[PDB]
RNA sequence: UACCUGGUUGAUCCUGCCAGUAGCAUAUGCUUGUCUCAAAGAUUAAGCCAUGCAUGUCUAAGUACGCACGGCCGGUACAGUGAAACUGCGAAUGGCUCAUUAAAUCAGUUAUGGUUCCUUUGGUCGCUCGUACUUGGAUAACUGUGGUAAUUCU
RNA sequence: UGGUGACUCUAGAUAACCUCGGGCCGAUCGCACGCCGGCGGCGACGACCCAUUCGAACGUCUGCCCUAUCAACUUUCGAUGGUAGUCGCCGUGCCUACCAUGGUGACCACGGGUGACGGGGAAUCAGGGUUCGAUUCCGGAGAGGGAGCCUGAGAAACGGCUACCACAUCCAAGGAAGGCAGCAGGCGCGCAAAUUACCCACUCCCGACCCGGGGAGGUAGUGACGAAAAAUAACAAUACAGGACUCUUUCGAGGCCCUGUAAUUGGAAUGAGUCCACUUUAAAUCCUUUAACGAGGAUCCAUUGGAGGGCAAGUCUGGUGCCAGCAGCCGCGGUAAUUCCAGCUCCAAUAGCGUAUAU
RNA sequence: CUCUCGGCCGAAGCGUUUACUUUGAAAAAA
């Protein structure tokens, strides 16, 4: 295939879309941006299948072309904007705002978040590098680089962004004790202490973090994102508080609910 | 590239001897008694009790605190228990292995409405179903192989549009009424 | 006299300017009521007039009991006329589509293609 | 459903195949009332193709002296709608088919500390000690003379 | 300064260079308008470089069918490695010069064949297996066959161009124009496969773009590929072959229950159709919903294969007479044919069921 | 398995190397 592709088949789409099979041959195909394309949330999606605010593509475009939707604190015109990991998502005409955290079944959940919260983010940091005449740079998660970091700011660290501004309000240091998220693999979604991080030099590191019910579950260096310090998350965590119940208590949950009912 | 499914199924399988005394029998008899229409619907039957007798030989060759085991048995037992074929009483795995086809066959709608005295005869039950004069709850079933779930079976009556329930006579009452 | 109208689900698009909801129609024994009285229906519910309400995708189930489908309730005719996609504005009779085909259209472009600039509009 | 049955002999027991049995795919024959899904010029010819269509695109925001409309006022440089044309972007996606291809393709796993990357997103953009209250020449659209039997020619 | 397992990394210092086929250091547009004589808020375009996203391109490791009537192959025109370079976006025999003689193989090299695009997968299957995968998702390749290029971030692009080869169109004979393995459609080939329809309403894509376009795609048409559901009658009364059940002593009685010649009766219930109106939809159709009409041979009439065995169901009747034929196999037919040709009856599946071929 | 480092543990080797077995991670959707 000569040049970029530009399409993307609805049945190639990624799975935590929860995207129908019926509805048509094609799937948003997000743009170009601060997340990649299997980790995203595309602004139609969320805005269609998740909120119901409109019925098709056409209504989410005309929602979107009177600026009302703000990812960041910047408004967003583009439908199929990637929106991803921890983005702030703002929509001050009916006053709401939500943040894409995880769910526990590794999917982007609807969870809103108060004005106070929605001022600030947390980003991973992916690499610091020094240029331009001996100025650090840090670089996160979310394409965002920052001149003039903390010395102590390492890899593998939070930085609290202050959404206004763009800049470092505060950190959290990589290591163990430290709550955390992830955010990728099989345990994508799941929150906990980290444990300990085994070290495999030229290959990756593995990292063991244990929930707050006592399971303990291995993931990749690169599917760790630090949430709090210690065991308190600097963000509101959605209603599922990151702990994975079993097919069983879950099924027990859902009897006592219906059970409960009426 | 399309936006539809290809995914579908065969209900049934055919027996491996076609002329055989005794399969021949036994299916002639199933028909009889449950008013069904050809052998297929025997086969279809012989079907889903085999797949379900395939399930719990999986299951119970795992170990008893295998989870999956745990979880899989307890669905199957509840969907057995839930359409009338099980005993809530008889809730272990290895009776499914007793179940028969006759268990299955006296769930339908046609047979439960034959049973609880809407029709004189399982044909007639046939007839009336598929003539639009049989609900369950508020929704008019129009097909007689309707398995009747255990909560659903008190809610079995004659579809009140119909001249039967609902007390309106149909096309030959009114042309012998309007001969008058 | 016999036609109820319930609405299950409910909510506010204050970003498209309306009210969206789904729409029950109780008829035992008529025919699938005709959305020009829904629409009377939902205007006397709501409080609201007949020309801003848009109703559709009514499918009646098995049985003949009872009808679903979705309907909006807009602000404002304006809003309305902005909002909603022109067929749905063509059934209320505020919008009109132009005649020509898919074939007419394709072959006077072709035809466009092979001429320079202003010939191109002497030719249809 | 972990299955067999007929056939060598005057008769028997074997070997052993032939035949029967069921499914699945293509074709074909006879037949066909309702209803829901639904494959469909692959196989032979990656053989040959009439005709039509399949890729175009303007915002408040690059360039408007087409009255083509319409002014408001009429010297208010330029109201607005705006064909055309220049500029920019796309046309490298999609669709089709399976000829070639036998460690090749492809799959899983790794590498780029060995490279390129329109676009989106963030950073950087008085960091350089050296007519500007705005520079020059064209060309298209348009107006007019044409050539060729003939072209999206010029 | 900071970093990595590991830099000849990042940053720093110094001496210079800096391509006329030149590197950045804004001569651009819109909307609000302002303050103190000059300063200015939102945007939009553009831009060197870094990062990011989307990739792409080379590599690492393991994995592929048949064939020895292919046992040695590559190396003089790079085969394997070394040194220096050229070219390339870069690592590399990628290419060149000079060197060394290497590199693969019975653990199947090399060569040949394939009715070979590879996978995810499909059919069958106790367990193990066998076969299929052109075909809607991912990857690859090609646009009649080769080759060479322009532009571009990205083609060795063919709904771009330049040639040659094979076909072929118009021509005023000088010239010009080609590429359906896109959607329809035609020819041909065949055992073998649908409309020269409607639409951008949905899914998404493109553009300067809320607006335009899209045979991508959607919707109908054809459609017994195949899969799901599912009519072709039900009941009562008679009358009984009648049967069980029942007392009586045989009849009888037993009128409880069942089945059927019922061209015996009888009213009930219906959808197949015809057809208003809604609903559906971009506009429709279909389905669903509802008026009216619509069943006694309810002629509103079920077929396809069989009836010696395998294998379920007639050594009944008529015709033929080793003929015609049937028969997957064994066999049947030569004047009393359980096998052919038919009638009647019967049975298997049933809106389906035979046949040929692959497996 | 032990001798060294950092706050009894966390670290470091290496016990010859494996095969095997169990676990964990990474592994498109259909
Ligand atoms: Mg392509
Ligand atoms: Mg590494
Ligand atoms: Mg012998
Ligand atoms: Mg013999
Ligand atoms: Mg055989
Ligand atoms: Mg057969
Ligand atoms: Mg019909
Ligand atoms: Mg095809
Ligand atoms: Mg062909
Ligand atoms: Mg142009
Ligand atoms: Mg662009
Ligand atoms: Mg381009
Ligand atoms: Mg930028
Ligand atoms: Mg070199
Ligand atoms: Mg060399
Ligand atoms: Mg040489
Ligand atoms: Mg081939
Ligand atoms: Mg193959
Ligand atoms: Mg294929
Ligand atoms: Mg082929
Ligand atoms: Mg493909
Ligand atoms: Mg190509
Ligand atoms: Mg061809
Ligand atoms: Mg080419
Ligand atoms: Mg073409
Ligand atoms: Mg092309
Ligand atoms: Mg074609
Ligand atoms: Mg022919
Ligand atoms: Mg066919
Ligand atoms: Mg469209
Ligand atoms: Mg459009
Ligand atoms: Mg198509
Ligand atoms: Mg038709
Ligand atoms: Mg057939
Ligand atoms: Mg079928
Ligand atoms: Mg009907
Ligand atoms: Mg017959
Ligand atoms: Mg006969
Ligand atoms: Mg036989
Ligand atoms: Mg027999
Ligand atoms: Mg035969
Ligand atoms: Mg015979
Ligand atoms: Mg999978």
């Amino acid at each position: 295939a000569r040049g970029p592709k530009k399409h993307l088949k609805r049945v190639a789409a990624p799975k935590h879309w929860m995207l129908d099979k019926l509805t048509g041959v094609f799937a948003p195909r997000p743009s170009t941006g601060p997340h990649k394309l299997r980790e995203c949330l595309p602004l139609i999606i969320f805005l269609r299948n998740r909120l119901k605010y409109a019925l098709t593509g056409d209504e989410v475009k005309k929602i979107c072309m009177q600026r009302f939707i703000k990812i960041d604190g910047k408004v967003r015109t583009d439908i199929t904007y990637p929106a991803g990991f921890m983005d702030v998502i703002s929509i001050d005409k009916t006053g709401e705002n939500f943040r894409l955290i995880y769910d526990t079944k590794g999917r982007f959940a609807v969870h809103r978040i108060t004005p106070e919260e929605a001022k600030y983010k947390l980003c991973k940091v992916r690499k610091i590098f020094v240029g331009t005449k001996g100025i650090p740079h840090l670089v996160t998660h979310d394409a965002r680089t920052i001149r003039y970091p903390d010395p102590l700011i390492k890899v593998n660290d939070t930085i609290q962004i202050d959404l206004e501004t763009g800049k470092i309000t505060d950190f959290i240091k990589f290591d163990t004790g430290n709550l955390c998220m992830v955010t990728g693999g099989a345990n994508l979604g799941r929150i906990g202490v980290i444990t300990n991080r085994e070290r495999h030099p030229g290959s990756f590191d593995v990292v063991h973090v244990k929930d707050a019910n006592g399971n303990s579950f291995a993931t990749r260096l690169s599917n760790i994102f630090v949430i709090g310090k210690g065991n308190k998350p600097w963000i509101s965590l959605p209603r599922g508080k990151g702990i994975r119940l079993t097919i069983a208590e879950e099924r027990d949950k859902r009897l006592a609910a219906k059970q409960s009912s009426g | 590239p399309v936006a539809r499914s290809w995914v579908c199924r065969k209900t049934y399988v055919t027996p491996r001897r076609p002329f055989e005394k005794s399969r021949l029998d036994q299916e002639l008899k199933l028909i009889g008694e449950y008013g069904l229409r050809n052998k297929r619907e025997v086969w279809r039957v012989k079907f889903t009790l085999a797949k379900i007798r395939k399930a719990a030989r999986e299951l119970l060759t795992l170990d008893e605190k295998d989870p999956r085991r745990l979880f899989e048995g307890n669905a199957l037992l509840r969907r057995l228990v839930r359409i009338g074929v099980l005993d809530e009483g008889k809730m272990k795995l290895d009776y499914i292995l007793g179940l028969k086809i006759e268990d299955f066959l006296e769930r339908r709608l046609q047979t439960q409405v034959f049973k609880l005295g809407l029709a004189k005869s399982i044909h007639h039950a046939r007839v009336l179903i598929r003539q639009r004069h049989i609900r369950v709850r508020k929704q008019v079933v129009n097909i007689p192989s309707f398995i009747v779930r255990l909560d659903s079976q008190k809610h079995i009556d004659f579809s009140l549009r119909s001249p039967y329930g609902g007390g309106r006579p149909g096309r030959v009452k009114r042309k012998n009424a309007k001969k008058g | 006299d016999t036609v109820t109208i319930r609405t299950r689900k409910f909510m506010t698009n204050r970003l498209l300017q309306r009210k969206q909801m789904v729409i029950d129609v109780l008829h035992p024994g008529k025919a699938t009521v005709p959305k020009t009285e829904i629409r009377e229906k939902l205007a006397k519910m709501y409080k609201t007039t007949p020309d801003v309400i848009f109703v559709f995708g009514f499918r009646t189930h098995f049985g003949g009991g009872k009808t679903t489908g979705f309907g909006m309730i807009y602000d404002s005719l304006d809003y309305a006329k902005k909002n909603e996609p022109k067929h749905r504005l063509a059934r209320h009779g505020l919008y009109e589509k132009k005649k020509t085909s898919r074939k007419q259209r394709k072959e006077r472009k072709n035809r466009m293609k092979k001429v320079r600039g202003t010939a191109k509009a002497n030719v249809g």
